[PDB]
């Protein structure tokens, strides 16, 4: 924990304590988690402290040992009041800024969301310019497949009315529908079936000795 | 105006059985069957709602869909399908009985000369277009919905063909060969990538079993990466609190016999550290 | 019959130090005749070049390989770098389509 004179007054609840006001470049390292004194506002849970910016906090990368930005950290812990303080900071409309950006896990602000069914911040953040229709690296999914996977009715109509694209494909070509066979939902099924193309619907059939689905 | 199925039926587990033995006394269990929970072959009509009939034929499992030599048994079943009304006070039509009785080949070029005999041709295909080529390993049921015309005319909805249903393998060894993860969060929710030997999709799952304590890994038939690999996600674990890792087993699971392959040690956690990027005893 | 693609991946980033074990599902290849290459475009047109160490018994039943990642060029750059890695036969030398993985440094590797 390479702290800086922050992380300690921030872990520990402090007024101007954890707020030195100033006002070699002032800036704010990270401890050995990688963890810039933002990122303890949102998991500490402190808007305020977050809601001073200050000097840019660390403007290209500042993410972690996993790959998140604090406005990450915000969306999988779910803190509206976060993502609200968090969206202010004039630089996610740059090119390649945090409404894109991705941990090392290629997951979205937008996918940490959808993954634990915060279906506000899923929304604030569509509203705000993120691709509902995004895919994570791994398999390809887009927070829709995500949440067949997660089995999140109310999740997938909320994906659906911010223009998650029913089709679309993952890296074995399959649409979100042909991820719900062999799941319990059946009002998942439903909302999708009706959208989703007539041939990409079902599943492959043993195929020559490997089945696949061509994409 | 058209049918969908919303419960199709189990595919893996069913064995096609003969007349000469009996007619049957179980009939085809719905996909969403478990050993403890039934459920049935279940559609639904759109659009419309009323009197009117249903019948249930079988059918091949390649594209040209040609009656098939095997005779549907039970209730409202003769000639080999089956054929009932419809109950006019509800949509969603379930079929609590159905029995594949299955053509001994000797004689199954008797069936089929009943097949167009009782024209009983779903997709009415020329009689070119029956090659002698007949998968009797599977089977798949058509829909044959009928209702009234928006007028008087009776409308015959077009035939919806269920997944194919298969009959009995057994015997297949369920083998665990690599786990990329043997621990994760008491939370659950880990995705761990397993490679085995080869396993069907429609039958097959991963058990996680402990000592009073039993749940199933999440994942979806399209997960199972050509029957040698699936990828899921752990189930929680039965203590959601646990201050001490726990170790339990987890192994392949084929339901339609409850065959287990041998179990694979997995060692569940608390969030403890993880569970805030760590800050606790500064 | 042996098309060439990386359908699932486990791990999509990994350490510049390498040696990170991943699996990777696909579509058919021939245990002997498969290579797992890393990759990345240089400032002089050249290519850096790295390879999954794997054996032909790591190629689980024809669909899947279990590998290490190899060490990137830079094991001491201070921000994560984006590479490709992609698939290889190796009697005709052609590749699956490039998909980008992203080597991170290690802020925590040697040295107390």
């Amino acid at each position: 924990d390479g702290d800086s004179f922050l992380h300690l007054a921030i872990i520990h609840e402090e007024k101007a304590l954890t707020m030195e006001v100033i006002r070699l470049a002032f800036l704010n390292f990270q401890n050995n988690l990688q963890q810039t004194p933002l990122h303890l506002a949102v998991i500490t849970n402190q808007p305020e402290i977050a809601e001073a910016l200050l000097g840019a906090g660390c403007d290209p990368e500042l993410r972690d040992f996993r790959g998140n930005t604090p406005l990450h950290l915000a969306c999988e812990q779910g803190c509206l009041a976060s993502v609200g303080v968090l969206t202010q900071s004039c630089t996610t409309p740059h090119l390649h800024s945090i409404l894109k950006a991705t941990n090392y896990n290629g997951h979205t602000c937008l996918h940490l969301a959808s993954i634990h069914g915060y279906l506000g911040i899923v929304e604030l953040l569509v509203s705000l310019g993120a691709d509902v229709n995004a895919q994570e690296p791994c398999n390809g999914r887009t927070a829709l497949h995500l949440a067949v996977d997660l089995q999140n009715p109310d999740l997938v109509s909320l994906l659906l009315k911010c223009g998650a694209d029913v089709n679309r494909v993952t890296y074995q070509g399959y649409s979100p529908y042909q991820l719900t066979w062999g799941r319990p939902s059946t009002r998942i099924q439903q909302q999708l079936g009706q959208l989703t193309l007539e041939n990409l619907q079902m599943l492959p059939e043993s195929e020559d000795e490997e089945s696949y689905d061509t994409e | 105006p058209y049918v969908e199925i919303i419960e199709q039926p189990k595919q893996r587990g069913m064995r096609f059985r003969y007349k000469c033995e009996g007619r049957s006394a179980g009939s085809i269990p719905g996909e969403r069957s478990t050993d403890t929970t039934k459920t049935h072959p279940t559609i639904k009509i759109n659009g419309y709602t009323g009197p009117g009939t249903v019948r249930i034929s079988l059918v091949t499992k390649d594209p040209p869909h040609r009656p098939h030599p095997h005779e549907l048994v039970g209730k409202d079943c003769r000639d080999g399908y089956y054929e009932a009304d419809l109950c006019p006070d509800r949509s969603i039509h379930s079929f609590q009985n159905l029995g594949i009785q299955c053509v001994k080949k000797r004689d199954l070029e008797q069936a089929i000369s009943q097949r167009i005999q009782t024209n009983n041709n779903p997709f009415h295909v020329p009689i070119e277009e029956q090659r002698g080529d007949y998968d009797l390993n599977a089977v798949r049921l058509c829909f044959q919905v009928t209702v009234r015309d928006p007028a008087g005319r009776p409308l015959l909805l077009t035939p919806v063909l269920s997944h194919p249903i298969f009959d009995n393998r057994a015997t297949a060894e369920l083998k665990i060969c690599r786990v990329n993860r043997n621990s994760g969060s008491c939370l659950g929710g880990d995705e761990i990538f397993l490679l085995c030997d080869k396993v069907q999709k429609e039958d097959i799952e991963v058990y996680f079993t402990g000592p009073g304590w039993e749940a199933r890994g999440s994942f979806s038939q399209a997960d199972v990466h050509r029957q040698v690999a699936i990828v899921f996600r752990t189930p929680p674990y039965a203590d959601p609190s646990l201050q001490a890792p726990v170790r339990v087993s987890m192994q392949l699971r084929r339901p339609s016999d409850r065959e287990l392959s041998e179990p694979m040690e997995f060692q569940y956690l608390p969030d403890t550290d993880d569970r805030h990027r760590i800050e606790e005893k500064r | 019959a042996s098309n060439l693609k990386i359908v699932r991946m486990d791990r999509t980033a990994g350490c510049v130090t390498g040696g990170e074990e991943i699996y990777l599902l696909c579509d058919k290849v021939q245990k002997d005749d498969i290579q797992i290459r890393f990759y990345e475009e240089e400032e002089n047109g050249g290519v850096w070049e790295g390879f999954g160490d794997f054996s032909p018994t790591d190629v689980h039943r024809q669909f899947a390989i279990v590998f290490k990642t190899p060490k990137y060029k830079d094991v001491n750059i201070t921000k994560p770098a984006s590479v490709f890695v992609q698939l290889r036969r190796k009697s005709d030398l052609e590749t699956s389509e490039p998909k980008p993985f992203l080597y991170y440094p290690e802020i925590k590797d040697k040295e107390e």
